[PDB]
């Protein structure tokens, strides 16, 4: 039952170092690989993320993909490279430049033939593999560019594992460049084809959650990232920790998705308070439903309260009872149920962990699937659809060997998309 | 349901990979796309795995029939000795023990007198 | 003279992680083996150490690394410790044919060791669930495969139904439509629980605002302990198990009885206590102790098995059986006069150190055949029927191979079930 | 059981410069040849390889061969030449200058019957003799020239023992001489027909073990011959020290060699790593294996995909378990059995010894037998071809007596030997 | 009343390495060998001290100076030192004829003085390969000699069958099919010793994950102390080996007896343990703990022979009798009724400290006649066939002077091997 992180571009990159910063963290290891932890908990689950070396040296299982050393460089010359194995640096040079048409088509696919090698020289060194996962950007020309080639080849390979990304929705207010909503609409034409499921994350929605409900000035992409690892960690740990709803990712993905193209979640990070209500707040079952059910505390710029929720996941942390947990969660149905799908009486999933987090007594975890999530491909399309036309800058792809009508046909899966929400919405 | 996505995930990569293997395997692959059979069956002739040809089994009445490779016509259900299924993290033939043959057994192995010298 | 406790998937060992030390209770057994003095859920090695006759089953190592890893481990074995290794994914087509295919050899191979073991076996009791994945699959797997082997044992299964409100995964109805046509084929008696009666019972009756898994197996097993040690020990009307088979299930397919049990006294409720004989029964006909959340009062009763522990004297339940008769809002039917049935033993029921239960002198247990056991089955069959026309879920078993045809083919199984309780309820 | 190393040539005599380096160091002696270690595994087998004199004083049984001082004036002036007796130290001036027809036929035959004195004058003094060693280059004039002269007067002496040569293979990168393919071939043409066996070492694929593998900048000859003698003292010491699988080499010689001109081997050293990995890589039997089946570790420039396995030898080293030995061996056997020949079901040799090598815990060899070892052979043919016909630099060779006729009966037993070859592979 | 033991090849000194250590734990006996009271397996001197009677054979001296130089060297004696000094070179012609023929007038000369020293002598036993250099060439030299010399002795093996999976040497096929038919020609009895089987019984019934050679001589020599040391040794039933060649053996070809020995525990395996008469010869039928890769179940009996240690009551031996007829998978032959031969040692069987075996307090031995054994020969055969299809190393033994026409001869001789089985197998 382990899993592979492979970290794909400039982000998903310095987004999984947040992550593993905090399994390393979880389980008190040292940052050269040495356990210093005390409990059996941090003792027999570590031969799902970490590969033990002769002399208590654990590799983390997460492999980093791009095409600069710049990224890697940083990891490595900072704390918690030194965890890392060379073999998990695999890069060349020069970069894509933000650009898919290089990461998948011409230049990218160079590379991924060793990377592939590593993945199957990890899989073989496996006892028992669950699913594999990875983080990258919508935008990510390394990231996403790369990523859908090796989706596409790992599920020819492996179809019977867990196939989910981390992919960041692209934000109207964060604009780099002006063919990413090219990249976004050429990756949901393959994501959706060749992933199992992913999540929506939006930064854009992550710039309000620090200001407006965590009280906190300038948001740096580590400390958005260190709320993204809360939620990254506070899913897959609950396949690992024991619990009384044992919630294995592969049971929720049979719960949560009806339809095996509609695979995409809302996240969402319940104990989320600033230091000065840490003085005013108690933490009960009630008070954090209170913010699950909060908009504010979404990762997607979404409006939960404009669209219905097809199908919803409770991961829970701590020491709860089971009377609490269940009459809180039917009283959510019992208020807002409006908000839900017709033929389905139990939208709501409960995932309980009896394993309690460091610091905080109890936590949980927010993962919802709404037809609002239609409302941000909105954004990719109608953006598509103005720069479509004019041809801005599609001499740079064309000269990759790229054609408009694939590009129609990816506009069209993204039309069907919608429509497809369309035919569940109501 | 079919094997036939996992069968062309196993000679691709375990029995027929090989750039001798190449030009024999051209005339399979081809030859499973005009099958209309969804459950295929290799055959072996010991527990060494060793290529002998293939089969379109089928847990109804669907015939056993020979469809690429040196093999016999047909094969009953007292032939068979061991079912055989494939790994993709081992890329090996792993042992089943004795059951209902189907869908997800994925090769066989027959009798020694049943095989000519 | 002797049997053996099932437990398949995450709900029924965790069960059985309680009543083994329930049955630690009986005796106060130590944790290695040693207890003097009762060889009928054990087996005496010649160190004087007993073993569980106990059947573990779960797919997730997990649930396993929890039970090997704790106390009373000293008395396990690695035969009663069977693991897998691949999750059922919470599928009944995972758990009954794709990943318990390759347990079942092993299972059904380490219970015909315990059986050659067992001289004069009695029968067996599965615990499980009716919409998980192995409680519902792989017992679909074991239970076809035991009335194959085993045709003239006790077939036992106490099964825990999802509330209509309460349901922990969406599949749960999805499961166990197909699970209950097998279940209805192969078992001898099978019993549903339903946690939301037992979370009010914790709520009022013992006045429990924070239960968790841990307490509920506590309270249930008690019964369970009432139930299946109880009989084997003697007492003024020592009745078995093999005589309630003929008197509780005269039907062909009427399996289905209703366990209730209302001395249910907290800690602080024993000091204003006084009860009798009749008192207790009038508790045990109150909707809030059924276990089940169902309506007695618009249900007809086919049967009423009694079972009593302690402080008994029999013609006290005479006057008990007239305080029924003259209390009649029962609605008993009339294809059988007057059969009452009562199990009498001498013996005190247990109380655990760490519980919230107090000591009582006397226990009863009630055994019913209702007719509004199908409003719960109505509950199932409209949550499938929608699950049927949208065509949710239904790539989880087609992927597994399964058929759309087979699924309507178990609902109007699930028709035929609701029909038997039809015929029963309109005719007289 | 005794072992006589005759080392030939500017190359040889370089090359086994290093291995008595490790012979001395295995056994814990002293430079001027007193024993100081404490093992009675360093006591006993002294006779196979020492001639022990009065004092305490070990002469080794090897015999170095030049027609050129300058190669032994270095290792007398350096270390390791004073425990060499003057005996060993027999040369002529000048050299052949790389020059086969000097060094077999005019010039070179006038040491050998001084140097097959010694040999008689060592062979007299010794107890029991079990084979024969040599060591030169294929290239090499002195080396091979004087050694074929050699080898087929030692087999009209002495047939019963085991007469093995350690040859390097010509690189294409490295070239001193135009004329070396030209001797070459008509060493192979001697060396099929005198020796029993002999392996395939090419520098060029030592080049990308000492980079790739090993990550080192400079590799010097020393570097090269420092992973040779780890290969050459790999093998025999198996003979010597005790194992539960003692391998004798003439054992090894009959389980190896289907056909009696096919004797030619691709050694394989397994436990290679760099000190990056040391604290990384755990030393088990599954990862050396993994390295035994790794073609960059291979010692001469072939594919053993391309090619396909006629025997294999597993030398190991250290305090292993027969279970862990057996299954290793039968899952590469399960895995690629597409690289063996058909009518062999086990083409793999175990040999297990006991005694565990110095610092590493595990080591092991391995020993291959391809015919993937044709394709060097069309590159010496390729060349041969080429240079035959237009007759250069052959004037030098034609006023020393040789023939061309000759010339083509040495280029048709390299013919024949491939095509023995592509008899064997399909 | 005395018999020696032979130690032929690489393979049957290791083994001997531990039986005769296996020897000084039957009394407790000190290194030099001073022991309180039994002559046997020893000559008693003159100062009180006992010397083995062991025949030591290699080739290379290299297993000869393990001997000679590690612990018990003040019992052995450089008579029974026997070394040589060229390798056989892992060859049957040159352990039979070419290297074997300089040794053997010294090897001969020896077994005549100590066969002088026996007073009563029984036989002997000889421990070798079938694939090896000299524990095949050689062993087909001593036994060709040893029948004609002394006729009326037994004439014991215990040979190493090699896998069909797993040998260390290619040749092992092509060197076993010479040996055969001489070793059919000459041998009272001899066994096959699959260490792929043994490799089973370590890895499951003892978990012993990391064994070595070391560690099977341990479990296969503990099997032949209690097969030639306990024999001689007085119980309730005092049967030796003479009575086994007859009533084991009734055919003039047919003494390929299949050894089995299954109380099998580890050190953690005693703590839940408690085996009856009839419940170890259960765990015998199992195709798990046969010492050899071969299928009981398809294979028919000709014989059972039973030898038994330690707490052993003849009564419950014939209830295991009817127990086993209770549970026939066994296909027992028509030539024979009822022939099932037990022998009974009342002394229990020893435990090495320094081994994973538990301390039990009775083991059972079991000797089979089968003919599943001629499937592991069709696995010799066909790999020898290809061999002889290609003449790979053929060389090897045309080069010593053999004939290929022999070898296809005693291929025919080896296909007369499998007529025996056939001949045994089809009629009843
Ligand atoms: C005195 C004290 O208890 O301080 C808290 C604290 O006050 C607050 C501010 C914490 C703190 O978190 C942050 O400030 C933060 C900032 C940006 C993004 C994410 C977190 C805390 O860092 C977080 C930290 O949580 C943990 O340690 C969890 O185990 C968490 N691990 C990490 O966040 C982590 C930190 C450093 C390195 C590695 C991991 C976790 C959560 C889910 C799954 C696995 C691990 C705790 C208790 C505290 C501090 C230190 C202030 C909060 O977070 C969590 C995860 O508890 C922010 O919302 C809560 C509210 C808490 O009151
Ligand atoms: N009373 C009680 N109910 C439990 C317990 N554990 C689980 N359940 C119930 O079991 C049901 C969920 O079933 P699962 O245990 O997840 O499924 P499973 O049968 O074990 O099989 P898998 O899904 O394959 O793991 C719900 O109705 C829970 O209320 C327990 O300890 N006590
Ligand atoms: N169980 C066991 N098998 C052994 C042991 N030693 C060797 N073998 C087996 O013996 C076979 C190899 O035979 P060798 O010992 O090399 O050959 P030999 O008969 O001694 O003769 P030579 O080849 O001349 O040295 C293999 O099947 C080994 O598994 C041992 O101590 N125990
Ligand atoms: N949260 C977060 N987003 C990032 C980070 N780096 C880049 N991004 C986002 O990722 C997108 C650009 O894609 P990126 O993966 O970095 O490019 P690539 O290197 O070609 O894969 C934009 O939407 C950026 O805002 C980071 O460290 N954190
Ligand atoms: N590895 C290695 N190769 C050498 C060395 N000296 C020469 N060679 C190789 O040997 C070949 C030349 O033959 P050489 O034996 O030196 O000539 P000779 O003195 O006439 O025998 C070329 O392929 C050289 O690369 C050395 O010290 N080490
Ligand atoms: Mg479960
Ligand atoms: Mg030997």
């Amino acid at each position: 039952r382990e899993i592979v992180h492979i970290q794909a571009g400039q982000c998903g990159n310095q987004i999984g170092a947040k992550f593993w910063e905090v399994i390393s963290d979880e389980h008190g290891i040292d940052p050269t690989g040495s356990y210093h932890g005390d409990s059996d908990l941090q003792l027999e689950r570590i031969n799902v993320y970490y590969n033990e070396a002769a002399g208590n040296k654990y590799v983390p299982r997460a492999i980093l993909v791009d095409l600069e050393p710049g990224t890697m460089d940083s990891v490595r010359s900072g704390p918690f490279g030194q965890i890392f194995r060379p073999d998990n640096f695999v890069f060349g040079q020069s970069g894509a430049g933000n650009n898919w048409a290089k990461g998948h088509y011409t230049e990218g696919a160079e590379l991924v033939d060793s990377v592939l090698d590593v993945v199957r020289k990890e899989s073989e060194s496996c006892d028992c593999l669950q699913g594999f996962q990875l983080t990258h950007s919508l935008g990510g020309g390394t990231g996403s560019g790369m990523g859908t080639l090796l989706i596409s080849k790992i599920r020819e390979e492996y179809p019977d594992r867990i196939m989910n990304t981390f992919s960041v929705v692209p934000s109207p207010k964060v604009s780099d460049t002006v063919v990413e909503p090219y990249n976004a609409t050429l990756s949901v034409h393959q994501l959706v084809e060749n992933t199992d499921e992913t999540y929506c994350i939006d930064n854009e929605a992550l710039y309000d959650i620090c200001f407006r409900t965590l009280k906190l000035t300038t948001p740096t992409y580590g400390d958005l990232n260190h709320l993204v690892s809360a939620t990254m960690s506070g899913v897959t740990t609950c396949l690992r920790f024991p619990g009384q709803l044992n919630a294995d990712l592969r049971k929720l993905a049979v719960n949560m998705v009806p339809f095996p193209r509609l695979h995409f979640f809302m996240p969402g990070f319940a104990p989320l308070t600033s230091r000065g209500s840490q003085q005013y707040r108690a933490l009960t079952v009630p008070e954090l439903t209170q913010q699950m059910f909060d908009a504010k505390n979404m990762m997607a710029a979404c409006d939960p309260r404009h669209g219905r929720y097809l199908t919803v996941a409770a991961v829970f942390r701590g020491r709860m009872s089971m009377k609490e947990v269940d009459e809180q969660m039917l009283n959510v149905q019992n208020k807002n149920s409006s908000y839900f799908v017709e033929w389905i009486p139990n939208n709501v999933k409960t995932a309980v962990c009896d394993i309690p987090p460091r610091g905080l007594k109890m936590s949980a975890t927010f993962i919802g699937n709404s037809t609002a999530i239609q409302e941000l491909f909105k954004r990719i399309s109608e953006q598509f659809t103005a720069m479509f036309r004019r041809k801005a800058f599609l001499h740079w792809y064309t000269g990759e060997g790229m054609d408009e009508m694939e590009f129609t046909e990816a506009e069209s899966n993204m039309n069907d998309l919608v429509s497809e929400y369309q035919q569940y919405q109501d | 349901k079919s094997n036939k996505p996992i069968i062309h995930n196993a000679i691709s990569h375990c029995c027929l990979a090989g750039k001798v293997n190449e030009p024999h395997k051209n005339s399979i692959l081809e030859e499973l796309e005009k099958c209309d059979a969804n459950h295929y069956i290799i055959l072996f002739r010991d527990a060494g795995c060793q290529f002998r040809a293939l089969y379109c089994y089928y847990p109804d009445t669907e015939e056993i029939y020979k469809l690429t490779g040196t093999g016999p016509k047909n094969i009953t259900k007292k032939m068979i000795d061991k079912l055989y299924k494939y790994s993709s993290d081992r890329k090996q033939f792993n042992l089943i023990p004795a059951k209902t043959m189907s869908v997800s057994v994925d090769a066989l192995t027959i009798h020694n007198h049943l095989w000519q010298p | 003279r002797e049997c053996i406790s099932i437990h398949v998937g995450q709900a029924g060992v965790q069960i059985g992680n309680a009543c083994w030390e329930l049955y630690c209770l009986e005796h106060g057994i130590q944790p290695d083996g040693q207890m003097p003095s009762f060889n009928t859920f054990f087996s005496e090695t010649g160190a004087g150490k007993h073993v569980p006759r106990a059947v573990f089953v779960d797919l997730e190592p997990t649930v396993i690394d929890e039970v090997r890893t704790g106390t009373y481990r000293q008395l396990f074995h690695p035969e009663q410790l069977i693991t897998g290794k691949e999750d059922a994914a919470n599928n009944y087509a995972r758990g009954h044919y794709t990943i318990g295919k390759e347990i079942i050899d092993l299972v059904l191979d380490r219970i015909r060791k315990l059986a050659d073991q067992c001289t004069g076996l009695q029968g067996f009791s599965v615990f499980h669930s009716f919409g998980g994945g192995t409680g519902s699959g792989f017992t679909s797997l074991l239970m076809e495969r035991l009335s194959v082997d085993y045709g003239k044992k006790s077939k036992l299964e106490f099964s825990i139904y999802p509330a209509p409100q309460v349901s922990t995964a969406v599949v749960e109805p999805y499961n166990s439509i197909l699970t209950t046509h097998t279940t209805l084929e192969h078992s001898d008696c099978a019993f549903m629980v339903d946690n939301e009666a037992i979370y009010d019972i914790c709520r009022r009756n013992l006045d429990i605002e924070r239960p968790t898994y841990t307490n509920l197996n506590r309270l249930i097993g008690q019964i369970v302990s009432s139930i299946t040690a109880s009989l084997r020990f003697d007492g003024a009307l020592n009745v078995d198990l093999t005589e309630f088979q003929t008197n509780l299930v005269p039907y062909p397919r009427g399996h289905f009885p209703l366990a209730t049990y209302a001395p249910v006294i907290s800690a602080e409720k024993a000091y204003h206590e006084q009860l009798s004989v009749a008192e207790i029964t009038n508790a045990c006909f109150e909707p809030a102790n059924q276990m089940v959340k169902c309506d007695p009062r618009h249900g007809k009763y086919m049967a009423c098995c009694l079972l009593y522990r302690g402080d008994v004297v029999p013609k006290d339940v005479n006057a008990a059986i007239a305080t029924i008769k003259t209390k009649r809002t029962i609605q008993f039917v009339d294809w059988c006069p007057t059969g009452f049935k009562v199990g009498i033993n001498y013996e005190p029921p247990t109380v655990v150190p760490g519980g919230d239960l107090a000591k009582v002198q006397r226990a009863v247990c009630m055994l019913s055949n209702t007719t509004a056991i199908a409003e719960a089955w109505a509950r199932l069959d409209h949550k499938f029927d929608l699950m049927y026309a949208k065509r949710a879920f239904v790539h989880w078993y087609v992927g597994e191979g399964m058929e759309e045809g087979e699924f309507s083919e178990a609902r109007e199984d699930m028709a035929a079930l609701e029909k038997d309780y039809e015929e029963v309820g309109v005719d007289s």
